[PDB]
């Protein structure tokens, strides 16, 4: 009469509800934002979500006798409401480390997030946070070389870089496009790229891209003495294609490729990352999809999370949003994640969304990427909210400059050393920053031509992804 | 509880878990092929009657899933009472045999429907123990 | 007409409502909603835009090329019934725009930065319209219905599957001992649970050894060709590679990739692999919901299900209906022809937005699993016919009395049904009937019936029309 | 329909006057001269017939396939201007017939037998249709002109090239020699003569290390990129 | 020898009826695999002609009815079948497929005649 | 020259090709072929295999006991082009398959005039 | 429509889908070899009689493709009583194996010629049903 098997359905909450569980320093923690279907009690939706994303299935199986259920199930230990919602709930579920795949974000996603998002008995569902412990974490390559090792490979420090990238996004022959790069690098930026769609196509394949673009960043970088990059797209249809564009990079020896890695794919992604790594490229990432999956307060994942498992998968760069520009990012919880991107060790802080101290155990940081409909007058907001370790990139607002890329870049780069000089005097960029631009603009023809066509220019909208 | 048995208990892919196919349950599946316009065919074998792995082993390779056609696929034929004559006379030529009846359609260019109608000389019941 | 520095409204350029599309152009319907005073052309002006080939500002490099030929162009704008603020948005993408072969870069343009524009509120990617001139360029699945039947050498009904459970935790021997169970009992096929990767409590390689065992051993016992879907997904395109290769090694017909998690560009690879070496390969769509559930945001299933037709699977999870995931029927039913057919005609009630026209590409085997059991069985052989594999995970491993007698029940609830068809009976109607004189008749099967006869999942549906 | 074994005319099933060609078809037009006595009809399903799916007896196994959706179809006729036993026939071919990718195969179908058949007297494809949908399965041209002239920064003007002569003879030396007082007067290009592989007189690799150095010495005294 | 000269201006019709290749030319040369001898020798197949046969129609049949075809074929009395010349690899049949459908045709007609058998 | 060889040819032991006659053929042609050809050729059926009313393998048969019935003949010293005919009819008469094959391509021939003369 | 059976139906290459050869066109045969100058040899086996794979799979190998000869070939014999009593003695030592005559061309250098005499102890007619 010890406990046998018997046969058919209850409740996940008889196994998987364990509000007095103590959490272990190894386990993995997930905060899921829950709103359960009309009659489904909170505590039996979090222990489905525990359940159905680690052992359990919805009728018992005599199978779970051979081992200790107990040692590898997922535990909804803890359920809160929601402040001024009448069916949301954060429900916590810590996952053993054992149930995870060494090195694999893959894996990871697969269990937390594979199923549980489908059942019936719940409406919407949104992973919020993971606490990835330090135990996880050392089973990850991680990123090929980090933000220190990045600026010491490109000899930069003291200031944000500058990017741009190329438009049209697509139509540009391959000549057509290193013309275009050539000219934006030898006016100040430090890197142009690849838009994120372009890869090999009718009016301009891959390789001849490569070619002439390499021959415009080595003229860049003669022309101005200073080092040049160009994020060329290694984002591909195949693995064994993914492989040929980043050969052909380290064999044209440029510094830095890119990678679309929602498009492409983790399994892609954490290849390519091992491959920069054994040959000294850094590796920029492109975020494209993520606001598929995480624009809706109610349903997705955050894309903190996103950003969590891109460093553990691997990337020097990661596009992290601008608050300011065409696309969503609200401040505080762009600082929050821009912390968790960056930082060893961030504490719990639920104003910046951050529902858990994460500790990195020494994992190299990533490099948040401002890109997204900014221009000169937007600079001072930008170097206030990221600081120097940061790369601000202007695609439209290089390309689209009254008198071409090469004064474009410069009216950029003016601005940005202004700003920076400014900051550095003791200036408070939040109070004086029109000052300073107005001040670069009256020295700086370049400048002032940018500050002309786009005075009027601001995107404010009503935030949907609000904490 | 009961235990299916391992001992003899050899299958036939569709239907094999059912009663054996009455001479009615037959002639009803045979309407089925002619109401949906899909060319019946007999196929039969006197050796082997699994698939078995003798002559290459990688993935989707097996021996044994061949057997040989009676005759010719039925085409254009359109009554029943045909298609069970030509179960009479196949079972006839081979008393012996695994025979089998099964249908095309050549629109999806697959076998649409199978099952056995015949094997050389476990009983639905006595599977467990 | 020469360069003005300075932004411009979108529609200037992308909205062209007289625009006739051409037939290699790809088509999407957008359901878009608005911020407040943002009129709905410009919105899908915007969105036409940012997935092919504008800024947020006039950049003189556009007059270097012709941006008649290159421009994504919205089209047509439909208001939705019932609703104040939500549109269809069809925009036209020539075909020049894209890489032959990559979903990946298709993706990237579609769906790439659009859905984070501050100038709308909610966006959802209804579906697709992918030319054939597109479609020829892609591999597509390594297989597809009819060469796998005649792989397996399996005609004339649903396939049987089923999941090893519980989902982690069982060691390499235990779940070899478990398949053999199993796939003695009458299913065609075992499979890794979509998680079970290689883990510290079941190593991969031990997995698929012990795994093969039991395949060889219930394949000699039954005399049907037996499978267990060995999970592929890896962390790395080598590690998923050795995997692969190892299956070949052991001869097993099947393996499995879970392609949103893994990715669309290990998909592809995998696929092609796959066609190279004979081995057939079942999908697993671990994630969708994230994506696919709500009805204002996202991409619906149907679009995952082409893109995956496209980079290729032989199986592809399609949702039960009936069982404790969301899949309303009308929905499915328009997804699963989409999968399986070589062409569907534009409707409406299904969900269908184009006419699909797949130019003899292979189609995709609907696989529907999830909360099942014995009862489901009639809804289930009457939603999806012949064509489609039903899994029965805890409706196989939570039977009273083990594995093998849990398989025979699913096989003869699903052969008597068949049986019932073929003879004309209407499984709508007669469905409990057909399941209660089976349970008279086969002692394991009246055994699951006494089980889970009280359960049903019945909720309201989210992802509705 | 059932199987019905034996001969019968290729045009009962091959020859569709009223056919609409579909956007995706390959098309070919065959000048066609049959033998006296075979019907134009009759010939141009014939080739139709045995670029495609028949052959010269009915076989049993059509019926386990569509031969609708496969077959090759004679779908018009015209008679040559000024000819008394010639004809343009013109012929569909679905896609699904040709490998993607391949000219090996799409020519080994529209011209493998066909030519050879004794009911014509003479036969010659004309023009072929590749619809887009199969033209998208080819790599093609690995950079096509635009792109060369981009590689090669020559603009505004046809290029000059010239082929070594004798065609074959000239030691690897003398090749060079030759490249290289040819590129340096003003030429784009030089070219080995078709024939000129590798023999006894001149083996490739001696030819390409010489012609390496001609083309470079050219190139730094006329600052103007060359090839060979 | 037939590079440029078919299209001189200078004739109106060319043909090349006959080449007389040396031996110190044709030596050069790996030439055929096996040849008729060593052929007969593997197939241990002598004293009459080869018998194939072309599997028909063309093009159309898919893997698993192109090895019944060649199953059905070969058990009756023919050494070999082929696949038609344009027969490579298209959507209505992939051609890794049909060569393991026949590989099972092929060794089970041989198993049942007791001829060597080929396809 | 009557034969079109316009060179004496020495192949100096390079292992000579099997011919294969492939094309339009079926059983009534079969003593023309091996008397053109002899034994070292390769005799392939299609149409001629695949058309045969009761399918392939009596379709198969039927070439093969033709063939062997011609091969037997040819080495008891008949000759194939006198004799031809008869070796074929007595064959059908024996063999019910061949007699199927024979009935349906009686009739057919393809005669016609040669383009490609000396 | 008749069936070719499957069942056991096994052939033994040239001549073997004719009616089994009588003693007049045995030696009608030998003659054929005689007036071509070839060698004749004679050949038995006492086990398999077909060829298989038993040691090895790679293409063009198969075993069972010789078997034991019978003395030596009979270089220079141009007289058809001494082969048609060889192959009396033959069957006479080995009346339980298979025996097969062959002949060699030695300028070809390969069999250019051979049926069998004797089979251990499916009519031509029983052939098809
Ligand atoms: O393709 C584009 O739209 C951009 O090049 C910006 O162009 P502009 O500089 O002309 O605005 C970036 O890829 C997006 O910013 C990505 O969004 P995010 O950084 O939010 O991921
Ligand atoms: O993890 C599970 O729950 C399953 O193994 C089913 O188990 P049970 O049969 O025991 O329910 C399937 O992977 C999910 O159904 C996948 O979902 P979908 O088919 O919706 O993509
Ligand atoms: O495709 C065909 O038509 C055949 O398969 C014959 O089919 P049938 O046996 O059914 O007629 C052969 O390829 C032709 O003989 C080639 O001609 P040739 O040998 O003259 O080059
Ligand atoms: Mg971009
Ligand atoms: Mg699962
Ligand atoms: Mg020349
Ligand atoms: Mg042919």
């Amino acid at each position: 009469a010890g406990a046998g098997f018997k046969a058919g359905v209850k409740d996940y909450r008889l196994t998987y509800y364990t509000p007095d569980y103590v959490v272990r320093d190894t386990d993995i923690l997930a905060a899921f934002r829950m709103t359960p279907q009309p009659g489904v009690p909170p505590e039996e939706c979090g222990a489905a979500v525990a359940a159905e994303s680690s052992t359990g299935t919805w009728t018992t199986v005599w199978t779970d006798g051979l081992t200790s259920l107990d040692r590898y199930k997922g535990r909804c230990y803890d359920i809160e409401p929601v402040p001024g919602e009448d069916n949301q709930y954060i429900a916590y579920v810590a996952y053993p480390i054992d149930l995870f795949e060494e090195g694999s974000v893959t894996n990871m996603f697969t269990s937390i997030v594979g199923n549980v998002f489908g059942f019936k008995a719940l409406r919407a569902l949104r992973l919020e946070d993971l606490r990835i412990p330090p135990a996880y974490v050392k089973t990850f390559v991680g990123p090929p070389h980090g933000i220190q090792v990045e600026r010491d490979k490109l000899n930069k420090y003291g200031r944000g870089l500058l990017g741009c990238t190329i438009k049209p996004k697509l139509g540009l022959s391959a000549k057509n496009y290193g013309r275009a790069v050539y000219e934006c690098l030898r006016g100040g930026l430090d890197f142009t790229k690849d838009d994120e769609n372009v890869n090999s196509q009718p009016f301009m394949r891959w390789r001849d891209r490569f070619l002439f673009v390499a021959e415009a960043i080595y003229k860049a970088q003669a022309e101005t003495g200073e080092v040049k990059g160009h994020y060329l797209n290694a984002t591909a249809g195949t693995c064994e294609e993914m492989m040929k564009r980043a050969v052909c990079a380290k064999e044209l020896g440029v510094p830095i490729i890119m990678h679309d890695y929602l498009t492409g794919g983790f399994t892609a992604n954490t290849s390519l990352a091992i491959y920069c790594r054994d040959n000294g490229l850094l590796l920029h990432i492109h975020r494209a999809m993520h606001a598929v999956i995480d624009r809706q307060r109610n349903h997705g994942i955050h894309f903190r999370v996103l950003a969590k498992a891109l460093r553990m998968s691997g990337g020097d760069h990661l596009h992290s949003g601008t608050v300011v520009g065409k696309l969503e990012g609200e401040r505080e919880v762009t600082l929050g994640f821009v912390d968790l991107m960056r930082d060893d060790y961030v504490e719990k802080d639920r104003s910046r969304g951050i529902y858990f101290t994460q500790d990195w155990c020494s994992m190299p940081g990533v490099m948040p990427v401002a890109s997204g409909g900014i221009h000169v007058w937007h600079m001072p907001a930008l170097v206030e909210i990221f600081g120097d370790d940061a790369c601000l990139q202007f695609g439209g607002g290089t390309l689209g400059h009254p008198w071409g890329n090469a004064p474009g870049a410069a009216a950029n780069r003016v601005a940005l050393e202004a700003c920076t000089q400014a900051r550095n005097e003791g200036r408070d960029l939040a109070r004086e920053g029109g000052d300073v631009i107005r001040s670069a603009c009256k020295w700086s023809p370049e400048l002032a031509a940018a500050c002309e066509v786009w005075k009027e220019i601001k995107f404010e909208f009503d935030t949907i992804d609000k904490l | 509880m009961m235990v299916w048995t391992p001992v003899n208990n050899k299958m036939f892919e569709t239907f094999s878990y059912l009663p054996p196919l009455t001479d009615e349950q037959i002639a009803a599946q045979v309407d089925y092929i002619v109401a949906n316009g899909w060319i019946p065919c007999l196929e039969f074998a006197t050796d082997h009657g699994f698939v078995y792995r003798e002559h290459h082993n990688s993935p989707g390779y097996y021996d044994g899933r061949y057997w040989t056609m009676w005759k010719l696929p039925m085409f254009g034929c359109r009554d029943p009472m045909q298609v069970l004559r030509e179960i009479v006379a196949c079972t006839k030529a081979f008393p012996d045999a695994y025979v089998r009846l099964v249908a095309f359609d050549n629109q999806k260019q697959v076998q649409i429907m199978g099952f056995l109608v015949q094997r050389p000389k476990q009983p639905a019941n006595k599977r467990s123990v």
